[PDB]
């Protein structure tokens, strides 16, 4: 797991790390029996109007 | 040829100059200075010829 | 990891009760340690300054985040503030989320609301099933 | 009640210029001339943007590019701040599409044509 940036700012002239598929696996999560699948081009996916 | 243009756009601001301030400060000031928008409706409506 | 829960400025004390919940399942869940640092009505400018700040106050690998506004500019601040350390945030309560249609290439970010496909979509139901 | 304005470039010359820029246009109360600095990882580009402009009264401001090729995102970092309270700014170099939409930017205000509008000379 990775670990928090050192600065917000600062941690640029260090930010070496590799390339994070968040979103690939991030849009895809859903629990509490209530299924929460995301939207890759950023928003919900089944919104309670 | 922008600062002519926001030259023309200085003396016609008196036309109505109702803003009374842009809001500068960090802190408190949080809202929406109420010309913004009519003044950059000016500045973009700034008509010259020459640069 | 390190997820807090930001309030801009207003009388949702509702939020310094609300936390207190029972989801603890056999996942991951290395380090849940929620955070509770309310503020005033501020600008972008200490907004961002606290946001950073505490970001690199304890630990912070994922954040959320609401507020009460109109709907001007704070989700896109927080949208630029989501690219310089790849980091998820997740507006709610959508005075802080009108959705914005364009995203920079890598930022992790994302909110609440429908997307107006979607929108179109519910307005056609509604056409449709009264037949006119 | 002096009108103030900021810019950002390494021809901090251009600040006479803004001096001559006043002259011609009093000839055309009275307007002064500020300027700031660049530095990269923009994040605290913000931070300077606020503490040198918006402590002052501005009105319009300025900025053009850095000449090193990134140029995806330079322009933004400031975009978003005086879109903020939504005062106006100018833009002088970057050419991208993106920052001409009404809804993502209420701040730019473009003097070079966008490499989009060049499609219809083709026509
Ligand atoms: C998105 O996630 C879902 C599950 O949340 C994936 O679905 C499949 O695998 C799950 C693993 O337990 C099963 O529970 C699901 O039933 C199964 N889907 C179907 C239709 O059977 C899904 O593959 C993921 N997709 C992507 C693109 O990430």
């Amino acid at each position: 797991i990775p670990e928090p940036k050192s600065s917000c700012y600062n941690t640029h002239e260090k930010r070496i790390y590799q390339s994070n598929m968040l979103n690939r696996y991030l849009i895809n999560v859903t629990f509490e029996g209530r299924d929460l699948s995301f939207s890759e081009d950023g928003y919900q996916m089944h919104p309670k109007l | 040829d922008a600062v002519g243009v926001v030259a023309q756009a200085v003396h016609e601001l008196l036309e109505k100059e109702n803003i009374t301030d842009p809001p500068r400060g960090c802190v408190g000031n949080t809202n929406i200075w109420k010309t913004g928008p009519l003044f950059k409706r000016v500045l973009m409506s700034s008509k010259y010829a020459d640069g | 990891i390190g997820i807090a829960v930001i309030l801009v400025g207003t009388s949702d004390e509702v939020a310094i009760k609300d936390a207190h919940e029972k989801d603890d399942f056999h996942h991951l869940s290395v380090v849940p340690r929620v955070e509770l640092v309310a503020m005033n009505e501020t600008d972008p400018k200490s907004i961002i300054t606290r946001i950073c700040d505490l970001m690199s106050d304890r630990k912070i690998q994922g954040v959320v985040f609401a507020d009460d506004t109109d709907q001007e500019a704070i989700a896109q601040i927080l949208d630029f503030i989501s690219a310089q350390t790849l980091t998820p945030i997740l507006g709610i309560h959508g005075g802080s989320s009108m959705i914005m249609a364009d995203k920079d290439e890598s930022s992790m970010f994302f909110q609440f609301g429908p997307s107006i496909e979607q929108q179109a979509s519910v307005m056609l139901n509604i056409m449709e099933e009264y037949d006119w | 009640k002096i009108v103030n304005i900021g810019a950002v470039l390494s021809t901090r010359k251009h600040e006479q210029m803004f001096r001559e820029a006043v002259n011609q246009a009093n000839k055309r109360i009275q307007l002064q001339a500020t300027s700031v600095t660049h530095k990269p990882n923009a994040i605290q580009m913000a931070l300077s943007v606020c503490e040198d402009l918006i402590s002052s009264q501005v009105y319009a401001i300025l900025v053009s590019h850095p000449p090193t090729p990134n140029d995806h995102f330079t322009p933004t970092p400031v975009s978003y701040t005086a879109g903020f309270y939504r005062i106006p700014v100018l833009g002088l170099t970057t050419r991208m599409s993106i920052y001409s939409d009404k809804s993502i930017h209420l701040s730019f205000l473009r003097t070079v044509p966008p490499y989009s509008h060049q499609s219809s000379v083709w026509f």
